[PDB]
């Protein structure tokens, strides 16, 4: 049903995860990182927040760009390792989707589930608030608020992606 | 904080996103205001130790507001008894909860 | 020294270390009730500060 | 005020200062070359300071008085000794090479500093770079242990890597002969007992060793015992160098700045020539080494720090 | 390195950890730890060799891990409190990973395996900021949110910490390798007396950075890294021995030197919360620190180790390292203990 | 156990009301000590960069002596006024809660019975 | 291991020794398992049995050495109908120090193991009696 | 505390097993730690717009800005790591010895 699918999405986040943290080549894991990005996308833009979800997809798909260029160059070897050729490798992503999949067995049967904390299995439609709001978005109104309420956020950001860069080279100059 | 120079100077560098009851932009409420201002009212100069049990109240009705954990068991519980009334043929739905 | 002032100086010693010791043992009582039930001014953790709300007329009415 | 960062920030710059004169230059060569004469020529007709070659007594030349403090203050190290007894129980032979070593890296910082102080060349005979020459010379003669090469080779491996090498390096050729026939001349009783074999070493670790290389990294001009003689000729070629090759050109402001903090620091130009590696040649025991510490303290103006020493007329300590 | 560069790379690290002090929103407590560790690693990485790119990788993958799980704190108590304060955390799972995140950042035990690699690998002026400086950060945010640490938690890590740190110290040559291990062991003192009395984390944190930063102004000025590098001190500055000899004895813990303060007060706090079987057993403990500082005070002080002949050309030079505060820092690494009551204004 | 303290003065190093206290004499003997610390630290000085002890750089020393009284005088009076504060709120609480401090019933030896233990 | 020192302290001394000889042996074992996990992690093991035959030695020596501990522990407080009594724990303790000389193959860990670990059982037995806080609540 | 939370909360515990087990690349570890940002992002954003916290909504914005200089620095330590061995794998960084 359509009312789940926001629980559907997190279902493909969760397996998404178990695509890169088993640790194949990274260039498989990169895709496993891009569809969790996708559907996190999803999951963010169904709670009201389409520039959140649009934003993480947007710098994520930039991100693993750049760790695609940088797998070919230093994170490759002859035979790129699939999520079948290693016995590490496929007894992390089996035990991973086991996991998943008793997770969601039981919070689908039981409508509950008890780890760590205690999670509601009716649904995640019985939370959102039944008032309207204006003639604005209010997710959009409070990322405005960076630049006349967060004037401290905006220097420290500021200045930390300027010392980011100066960082790097000095990393890297090597002599 | 371990330095206070927030306060000594006059200076609201974080402060202003401490807690959700502040003033946000166009006076946009948050869904659990009425509870977390209670809270705050209640707590306010007593101390953490005295609030964790003078307080006690406030700080349970929202917790009940931003979690709704007390009323999600309570929807179950009426959800369930439905669906055993109705598997066994003992109760039929009304029209405007049906269409 | 003659006895009369060394006897004369015991007791001023005397009086000031009794005085302490009686100090020593309050503070601990005052300090276990303070941390017991918290009203008086040590262990006051601090609570969120009331002049952070904004009560001012919101966008919708129930707040 | 004293070069630091703080000069630096304020424009003491080192590439403002060096000009296409501003040559590191190293004349080398055997024993009776006339590496000394050529070298202290070239000084003068390219306006460069002369750093006579760097013996047991170099650092007493820069410290104090600048005049030669006894043996006893050098390890007892005896060019002489040497010669008359290359062969000694006592470690004559290793324990002079050690310290020579320490002597030119010294020197070496010395050069590296005026060059990049003011900017003026220098003229050097027989760097660090080839002191290795009579280390490889008296190892295989049988005058010094396998272990005690061992212990040249980190020492060095540990120094020469923080310094830049010549820009020119000049080499007088000479055959063996020759030099032995010179040497007879010059009629110094010990230097006249070096053996043939020894010269010969020295001529195949120089050529098959050192000059290729220093042929990648320096412009490298070798010059034989007719043609030395005449400085002129020799000025001239150096004049028309292309200065093509070398790490030199890829130094800048803040490459030599750091370059300098090490060279004017002299305890950490020699901080590794006493590592602690126990070899009966350099190793002193306590109860020695503790004597002649205290017998340096009371040398002429080396108890207290320079400009701090009443005995030698120093003033105005009370306020310095 | 661009001398300007190494200065503003140097503010940024202070600015990231006075950002975690003044900050009462925790979202700026993760940025400042994040801009702290953003500025560190390039002054780690900046003699550029194998061992160094070695420890700025081993730091910069345990910093990155500590600081995520501090973030899910920060998230946690956001969803059970509503609220960013910089306070007691509202929820027993949000302090558990704040306080193993802030674990991780110290260097305590069982989170202590880089600390004494990071160290080794990186110079000496560069392990001063990281024991020293380091440390004010995660110290600032455990001084506020003590009240909801779950004391189990805390004093299992300070008591692995003193033991580690003590068994650690003995098997080590390396200087940068004991002054690792020590460290590890004295931060157990610290956040042991954190739920009795927070103003003695305050005093021994102090106590510990003035000690500390005097050891390693010490080794910095003879460029001595191994024991028997600095077994030569004695034949070129022999005050340096007496001073190393002092301060040694100091971080011992005897008196009447001023280390003895900060076991002194924290023996103090514990005993009168009733705890008496661990402050007994960490200041037994701590005898294992005062025998590897005993250990190397013989080799460096009270005994004369061999010299080696070109020790003598280091005799015509003087020291040319700034030493800054060195005079001041072994003063009152070795004479306050006549000035103990004066803790009472870190209150 | 003093951070929160009712006093709203945060962040200052001496609050407008240490000023009601008597301020520490110059010849305090805690501030003698702290003067005397910076006179061995003038030594020392002289010591490690090989400098007549007793007599370089008088200049120095002097500065030395005076830095660290200097700033051992502000010390004493926050030192002293942190443990003002702390008798203050003590003796408040005590009486703000008299059932908890009450006044014990004298009573002396010639009618407390003591257990006695033979040495023998 | 709350919940199992609960389980041990409830059940009277020099009773249902049946019952506390579980009880100590769980504690054992479990700690012979947090061994193995680290001795695992950190010395890593050549093969998987060779680390599972690792695993199963740490084990087998805590459970031994937590089974013999409650169960001479518990008899000796049975014949003796003293069960408050540090004594006997002392016995146990020491018992214990045995097995893990047994395990070692070294009469020199026997005879210290029992003398330490004699004098820790006694220790924690009086710290029970006393009320002897190791991890003491704030309260001033 | 809905249905998501859980799968949220456990992509977070997933990536986080994930990163604290090295298989060789140092590659395929700094994914797990951008994965494990990515999480939080996920999982502060739905808290902060379910309640309509208005002004925490820059928040995750922040978080995504601290996770690239991050994600930028463990990429310029991987640089300097593949110069000196020619691969990216951890085992090599075993010089510095515990
Ligand atoms: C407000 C009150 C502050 C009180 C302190 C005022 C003096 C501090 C500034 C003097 C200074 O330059 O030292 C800073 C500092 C001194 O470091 P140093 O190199 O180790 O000093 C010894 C040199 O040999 C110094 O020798 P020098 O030849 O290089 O320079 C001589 C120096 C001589 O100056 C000195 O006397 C050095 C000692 C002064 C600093 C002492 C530390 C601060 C004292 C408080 C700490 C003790 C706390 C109290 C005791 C414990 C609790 C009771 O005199 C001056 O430079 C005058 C500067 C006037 C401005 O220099 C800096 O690099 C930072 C600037
Ligand atoms: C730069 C800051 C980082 C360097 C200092 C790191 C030391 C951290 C641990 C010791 C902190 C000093 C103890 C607190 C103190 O006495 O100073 C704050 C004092 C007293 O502040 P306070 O009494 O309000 O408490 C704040 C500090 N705690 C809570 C930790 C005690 O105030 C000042 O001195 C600031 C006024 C001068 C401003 C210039
Ligand atoms: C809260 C306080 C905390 C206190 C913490 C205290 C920490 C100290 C704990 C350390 C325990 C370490 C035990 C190591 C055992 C090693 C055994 C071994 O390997 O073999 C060694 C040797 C065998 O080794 P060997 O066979 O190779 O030969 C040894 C001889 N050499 C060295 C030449 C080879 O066996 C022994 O000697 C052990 C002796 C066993 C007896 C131990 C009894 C100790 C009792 C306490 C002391 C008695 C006085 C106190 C009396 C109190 C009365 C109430
Ligand atoms: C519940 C959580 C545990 C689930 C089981 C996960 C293990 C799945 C199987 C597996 O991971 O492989 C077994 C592993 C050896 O795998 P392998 O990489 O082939 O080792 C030799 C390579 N040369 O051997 C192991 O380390 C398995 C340890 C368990
Ligand atoms: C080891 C010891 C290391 C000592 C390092 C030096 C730290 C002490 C420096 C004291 C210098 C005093 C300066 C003169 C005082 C002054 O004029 O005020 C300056 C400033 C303003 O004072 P303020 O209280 O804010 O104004 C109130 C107005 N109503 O007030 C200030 O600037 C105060 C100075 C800054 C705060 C210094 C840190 C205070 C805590 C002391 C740390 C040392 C603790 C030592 C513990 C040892 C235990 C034995
Ligand atoms: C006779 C032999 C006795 C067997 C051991 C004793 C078992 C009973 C101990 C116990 O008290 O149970 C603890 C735990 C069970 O879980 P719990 O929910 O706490 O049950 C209630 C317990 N009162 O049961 C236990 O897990 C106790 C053993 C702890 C094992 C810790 C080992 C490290 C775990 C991580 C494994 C390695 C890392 C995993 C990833 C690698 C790939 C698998
Ligand atoms: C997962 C636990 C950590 C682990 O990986 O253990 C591996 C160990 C032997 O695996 P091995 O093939 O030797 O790996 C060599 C890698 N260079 O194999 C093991 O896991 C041994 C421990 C198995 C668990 C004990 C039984 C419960
Ligand atoms: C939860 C329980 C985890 C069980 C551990 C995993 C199973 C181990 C399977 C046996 C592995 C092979 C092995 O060596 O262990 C056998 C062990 C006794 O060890 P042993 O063979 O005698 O080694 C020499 C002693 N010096 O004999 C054993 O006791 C193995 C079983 C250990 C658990 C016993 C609990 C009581
Ligand atoms: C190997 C690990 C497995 C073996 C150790 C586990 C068995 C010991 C656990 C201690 C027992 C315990 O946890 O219970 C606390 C006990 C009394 O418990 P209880 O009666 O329930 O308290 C309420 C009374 N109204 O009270 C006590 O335990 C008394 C404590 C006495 C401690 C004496 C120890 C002396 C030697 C110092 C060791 C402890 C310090 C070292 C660091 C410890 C770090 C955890
Ligand atoms: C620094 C503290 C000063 C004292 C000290 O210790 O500074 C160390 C050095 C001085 O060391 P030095 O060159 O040896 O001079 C001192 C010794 N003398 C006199 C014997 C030679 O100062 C500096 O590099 C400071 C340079 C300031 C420029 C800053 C650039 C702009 C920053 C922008 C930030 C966003
Ligand atoms: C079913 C219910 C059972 C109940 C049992 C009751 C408890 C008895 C347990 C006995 C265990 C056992 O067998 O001990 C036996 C072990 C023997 O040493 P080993 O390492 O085996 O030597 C093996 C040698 N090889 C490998 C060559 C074969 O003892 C010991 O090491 C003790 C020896 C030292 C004496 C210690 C006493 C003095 C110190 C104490 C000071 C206070
Ligand atoms: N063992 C040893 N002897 C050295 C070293 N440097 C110089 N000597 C010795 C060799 C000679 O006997 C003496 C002088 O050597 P020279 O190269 O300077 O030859 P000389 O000055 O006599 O003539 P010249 O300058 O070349 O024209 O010093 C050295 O590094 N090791
Ligand atoms: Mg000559």
């Amino acid at each position: 049903m359509m009312l789940y699918i926001v629980f559907i999405l997190s279902v493909i986040f969760v397996m998404g995860f178990v695509g890169f943290s088993s640790k194949p080549s990274p260039i498989y894991g990169g895709l496993g990182l891009i569809v969790s990005g996708g559907v996190g996308c999803g999951i963010v833009l169904n709670f009201g927040g389409s520039f959140l979800g649009l934003m993480v997809f947007l710098i994520y798909l930039g991100g693993m760009m750049v760790v695609f260029g940088y797998t070919t160059a230093m994170a490759t070897e002859q035979y790129p390792e699939i999520w079948l050729s290693n016995k590490a490798v496929l007894g992390a992503f089996v035990t991973g989707l086991l996991m998943e999949f008793f997770m969601v067995y039981y919070v689908l049967k039981d409508k509950e589930v008890e780890v760590v904390f205690e999670f509601n299995g009716l649904g995640d439609w019985v939370i959102y608030d039944t008032g309207d709001s204006g003639f604005f978005s209010e997710e959009a109104m409070g990322i405005a608020a960076l630049y006349s309420y967060g004037t401290w956020l905006v220097i420290v950001t500021g200045w930390s992606l300027l010392i980011g860069v100066v960082v790097i080279m000095e990393i890297t100059r090597g002599n | 904080p371990f330095f206070d120079v927030q306060k000594r100077l006059g200076v609201d560098l974080d402060r202003w996103m401490t807690i959700q009851s502040a003033e946000q932009p166009h006076k946009i409420p948050s869904r659990c205001h009425a509870f977390e201002k209670e809270w705050i009212e209640c707590a306010h100069g007593i101390g953490s130790i005295r609030a964790e049990k003078e307080c006690k109240i406030e700080f349970e009705d929202f917790r009940e507001c931003l979690l709704r954990q007390k009323t999600m068991k309570r929807l179950h519980a009426i959800r369930r008894q439905r669906e055993k009334l109705i598997k066994e043929g003992k109760y039929t739905p009304p029209p405007h909860h049906s269409g | 020294d003659g006895p009369e002032k060394n006897y004369e100086r015991t007791m001023a010693i005397l009086q000031i270390e009794a005085e302490k010791a009686e100090l020593r043992l309050k503070e601990l009582e005052v300090r276990r009730l303070m941390r017991a039930r918290g009203d008086g001014p040590w262990f006051h953790y601090p609570t969120i500060d009331k002049e952070l709300i904004d009560h001012s007329p919101k966008a919708t009415p129930d707040n | 005020l004293q070069y630091g960062p703080l000069a630096y920030i304020l424009g003491e710059k080192a590439t403002k200062k060096m000009t296409e004169k501003s040559k590191l230059i190293t004349v080398d060569g055997n024993i009776c070359s006339g590496k000394s004469k050529l070298a202290k020529e070239i000084a003068e007709k390219l306006g460069l300071k002369h750093f006579p070659e760097a013996g047991i007594h170099y650092v007493d030349s820069t410290t104090g008085d600048g005049k030669p403090l006894p043996v006893q203050f050098s390890g007892n190290c005896s060019l002489e000794k040497f010669y008359d007894d290359p062969k000694s129980n006592d470690g004559n032979s290793y324990r002079l090479q050690a310290w020579l070593y320490a002597s030119r890296l010294l020197q070496y910082a010395d050069a590296l500093e005026h060059l990049l102080s003011t900017g003026q060349g220098v003229v050097l005979e027989r760097s660090i770079y080839s002191d290795f020459v009579f280390l490889e010379a008296m190892y295989r003669q049988g005058f010094i242990r396998k272990q005690c090469v061992d212990h040249y080779n980190q020492v060095k491996k540990v120094t020469i890597c923080e310094y830049l090498p010549p820009h020119v390096v000049v080499y007088v050729d000479v055959p063996v002969p020759e030099v032995q026939s010179r040497i007879q001349k010059k009629g110094n009783p010990h230097e006249m007992k070096i053996t043939s074999a020894y010269l010969q070493d020295i001529e195949n670790a120089y050529k098959g060793t050192f000059l290729p290389e220093m042929s990648e990294k320096c412009e490298v001009l070798q010059y034989s015992a007719w043609e030395a003689q005449d400085a002129e000729k020799v000025v001239e070629d150096i004049e028309y160098l292309k200065y093509d090759k070398g790490p030199w050109l890829d130094q800048n402001d803040r490459k030599l700045h750091k370059l300098r903090m090490l060279v004017q620091d002299k305890l950490e130009v020699l901080n590794y020539t006493s590592i602690p590696v126990f070899l009966p040649e350099v190793t002193v025991g306590a109860h020695q080494s503790d004597q002649v510490f205290q017998e340096f303290t009371e040398l002429p103006g080396r108890k207290y720090r320079a400009g701090y020493n009443e005995d030698v007329g120093d003033k105005w300590i009370w306020l310095k | 390195m661009n001398p300007i560069i190494f200065i503003i790379i140097l503010l940024t690290i202070m600015l990231g950890t006075i950002i975690v002090m003044i900050s009462s929103h925790w979202l700026l407590v993760w940025i400042g730890f994040e801009m702290n560790m953003l500025a560190i690693i390039p002054i780690m990485m900046k003699n550029h060799n194998p061992r160094a790119t070695e420890a700025s990788t081993k730091y910069f993958l345990t910093q990155s891990t500590a600081s995520m799980l501090l973030m899910m704190a920060v998230i946690i108590n956001l969803m059970f409190s509503g609220q960013w304060t910089v306070m007691k955390l509202f929820n027993p799972m949000a302090s558990m990973l704040m306080t193993m995140a802030l674990a991780m950042k110290l260097g305590m035990a069982p989170f202590h395996f880089w600390v004494p690699e990071v160290t080794q690998g990186i110079p000496l002026s560069s392990g001063l900021i990281l024991l020293t400086w380091q440390k004010l950060a995660p110290m600032s945010v455990l001084y506020q949110i003590f009240p909801s640490i779950n004391l189990n938690l805390i004093l299992t890590l300070s008591v692995l910490s003193i033991l580690i740190g003590g068994w650690g110290g003995l098997n080590q040559t390396q200087l940068r390798k004991i002054m690792a291990y020590s460290s590890i062991a004295h931060m157990g003192w610290m956040t042991a007396v954190l739920p009795y009395n927070p103003t003695m984390t305050l005093l021994n944190l102090i106590i510990y950075i003035i000690m500390t930063s005097t050891m390693f102004t010490m080794f910095m000025a003879n460029s001595t890294t191994t024991t028997l590098s600095l077994s030569h001190t004695w034949n070129k500055t022999p005050i340096m021995t007496v001073l190393i000899l002092a301060t040694l004895l100091s971080m011992g813990g005897l008196p009447p030197l001023s280390g003895f303060m900060p076991k002194w007060m924290i023996i103090q706090e514990m005993t009168k919360n009733n705890s008496i079987i661990l402050p007994t057993f960490m200041a037994i403990t701590a005898l294992l620190n005062l025998y590897f500082y005993m250990r190397l005070t013989y080799s460096t002080t009270l005994t004369m180790f061999p010299s080696t002949n070109n020790m003598k050309m280091k005799w015509q030079f003087p020291l040319m390292k700034k030493m800054t505060f060195l005079p001041t820092m072994v003063v009152l690494s070795t004479m306050m203990l006549p000035l103990t009551p004066m803790l009472s204004v870190l209150e | 156990m003093m951070t929160g303290r009712q006093g709203r003065a945060t962040f200052q190093f001496l609050p407008d009301e240490a000023r009601s206290l008597p301020p520490p004499k110059l010849t305090d003997p805690r501030l003698a000590f702290v003067g005397f610390l910076g006179y061995c630290s003038g030594l020392i000085d002289n010591a490690i960069r090989r400098r007549p002890v007793l007599l370089a750089g008088l200049h120095r020393q002097l500065l030395y002596i005076t830095s660290f009284v200097f700033v051992g005088y502000y010390l004493l009076k926050r030192q002293d006024y942190m443990y003002a504060v702390r008798d203050h709120d003590m003796f408040s609480y005590i009486k703000s809660h008299p059932e908890d401090f009450p006044e014990k019933d004298k009573k002396t030896y010639g009618e407390v019975f003591e257990e006695f233990h033979p040495v023998r | 291991a709350k919940t199992v020192l609960r389980q041990y302290w409830d059940i009277p001394e020099g009773t249902e020794c049946h019952r506390k000889t579980y009880a100590t042996t769980s504690i054992g074992g479990a700690a012979g398992l947090v061994v193995s996990a680290y001795s695992v992690a950190l010395k890593t093991p050549t093969s998987f049995l060779e680390g599972v035959a690792r695993t199963g030695r740490y084990t087998f020596t805590a459970a031994a050495i937590g089974a013999i501990f409650g169960l001479t522990s518990c008899i000796s407080a049975q014949v003796r109908e003293k069960p408050d009594d540090p004594l006997n724990y002392l016995i146990g303790g020491c018992a214990g120090g045995l097995i893990l000389g047994a395990r070692t193959r070294s009469y020199g860990i026997g005879a210290a193991a029992c003398a330490y670990m004699g004098l820790t059982a006694a220790l924690v037995k009086m710290g029970q009696l006393e009320g002897w806080q190791v991890f003491a609540e704030p309260k001033v | 505390m809905s249905m998501v939370y859980m799968n949220i909360m456990m992509a977070f515990t997933v990536s986080l097993v994930g990163l604290l087990m090295y298989r060789s690349h140092l590659m395929s570890s700094l994914l797990c730690l951008e994965g494990m940002m990515l999480s939080l992002f996920v999982m502060a954003a739905l808290t902060i717009l379910n309640s309509h916290f208005t002004l925490a909504s820059m928040m995750p914005i922040i978080l995504l800005v601290f996770a690239a200089c991050e994600a930028a620095l463990g990429l310029s330590l991987l640089v300097m790591v593949s110069n000196t061995y020619g691969t990216d794998y951890v085992q090599n960084l075993n010089l510095l010895q515990c």
